[PDB]
């Protein structure tokens, strides 16, 4: 019913500025204010700001004056949220949401914009299989090495195979660039009836890479 | 500004018994009849999720089995009976005057039963060795607790230093974690050895597993 739509994951320079939009529909845009919350990575939540949609008038944490800017565009029912003179400080997701302006609890989020700032190239995965060797119970997956900025999607069998499946949350190594595995566990009949084929997604480079995991018969 | 003290920052509750989180502010959210206390659940990845405000007002679509009561400073959230999909991160937030500010937060894990891991072991691909890297793989797989012990042996010699982990948020259905961990060596190295092996002691194994391979097999 209600809905506060943000932008998805974007990676930003520092020194640059950012413009974060949150749609809203669903409702009487201009009878709620909408606020802005960020959070870093494994953090809590701490208040940026809230805006008035019917006027315009703003309300700032005093920690936020300077680095955030609110703004509202009544007749496409969007709120916007201006980051300047970025850093790795400001590298974090952030939520808008819906609350009433008098006392009212912030009752509909977006589902969060993931900002990355950083002066690295963006660069696109490498992936390897995790193959097993021939228990009851077989385990493969796929290394999904050396890139950049997150994220990253893995399927597995283009969305067909969900059960089992771990994908873990990526791993920033010594050279600055991540590595994630994606594994899933299967019956071990299932290695000579069942091809199984990741699908990783790299979306801040274009890269679509589907990887066949070849199991090893060893005597 | 009206800080928010949350407390416990983390505690373990099994499935069916009591969960209560405490948050204490420093001055009245009282205001002409109105607590404006906010309570909110966050589970890994997802926005957080307005379950009770008002300091007590349970919202349209949250399960009865939370309860948020106190006044004043006091406030207090309670979660009888647990259930597994409770397993998130929660928080207590004052909208009685700007700034808003929320609670440090409390993480609530589902504390199930015991559960050895299943372990599994990868070799480096041919196709990553051309290019002069080895990874090794080492899969720790829907165990509880999270505390697993877990070294990379190469020909027998114990590892340290040179391997990286990743572990899985707690899952939602059977409330387990799984591990994954890489150890990472150039290709000179690798060739340099024969026996690599992952040994996992965990509290639900009766002798630590190993897993290992070969460098030249199969």
């Amino acid at each position: 019913e209600v809905l506060l739509l943000q932008s998805g994951p974007e990676l930003v320079k520092p020194g640059t500025s950012v413009k974060i939009p949150c749609k809203a529909s669903g409702y009487t845009f201009t009878d709620y204010n909408v606020d802005w919350v960020k959070q870093r990575h494994g953090k809590g939540l701490e208040w940026i700001g809230d805006i008035n949609p019917n006027n315009g008038g703003t309300i700032y944490s005093q920690k936020f004056k300077g680095k955030a800017t609110l703004t509202v565009d009544k007749s496409s029912s969007t709120a916007f949220m201006e980051l300047r003179s970025l850093t790795s400080e400001d590298t974090a997701v952030y939520f808008c949401a819906r609350n009433y302006r008098w006392f009212g609890a912030m009752d509909h989020w977006g589902q969060g914009t993931s900002v990355t700032v950083s002066s690295a190239s963006t660069k696109g995965p490498s992936v390897f299989p995790l193959a097993p060797s021939s228990g009851g119970t077989a385990a493969l997956g796929c290394l999904v090495k050396d890139y950049f900025p997150e994220p990253v999607t893995v399927s597995w069998n283009s969305g067909a195979l969900t059960s089992g499946v771990h994908t873990f949350p990526a791993v920033l190594q010594s050279s600055g660039l991540y590595s994630l595995s994606s594994v899933v566990t299967v019956p071990s009949s299932s290695l000579g009836t069942q091809t199984y084929i990741c699908n990783v997604n790299h979306k801040p480079s274009n890269t679509k890479v589907d990887k066949r995991v070849e199991p090893k018969s060893c005597d | 500004d009206i800080v928010l003290t949350q407390s416990p920052a983390s505690l373990a509750v099994s499935p069916g018994q009591r969960a209560t989180i405490s948050c204490k502010a420093s001055q009245s959210l009282d205001y002409e009849g109105d607590s404006d206390m906010n309570w909110y659940q966050q589970k890994p990845g997802q926005p957080p999720r307005l379950l009770i405000s008002g300091a007590s007002n349970l919202e349209s679509g949250i399960p009865a089995r939370f309860s948020g009561s106190g006044s004043g400073t006091d406030f207090t959230v309670n979660i009888h009976p647990v259930e597994e999909e409770d397993a998130a991160t929660y928080y207590c937030q004052q909208s009685t005057e700007d700034p808003r500010t929320f609670g440090g937060g409390t993480k609530l894990e589902i504390k199930r039963t015991v559960a050895a891991p299943s372990v599994f072991i990868f070799p480096p691909s041919d196709e990553q060795l051309k290019s002069g890297t080895a990874s090794v793989v080492c899969l720790l797989n829907n165990f509880y607790p999270r505390e697993a012990k877990y070294q990379w042996k190469v020909d027998n010699a114990l590892q340290s230093g040179n391997s990286q982990e990743s572990v899985t948020e707690q899952d939602s259905k059977d409330s387990t974690y799984s591990l994954s961990s890489t150890l990472t060596l150039s290709k000179a190295d690798y060739e340099k050895h024969k026996v690599y092996a992952c040994e996992v002691t965990h509290q639900g194994l009766s002798s630590p597993v190993t897993k290992s391979f070969n460098r030249g097999e199969c």
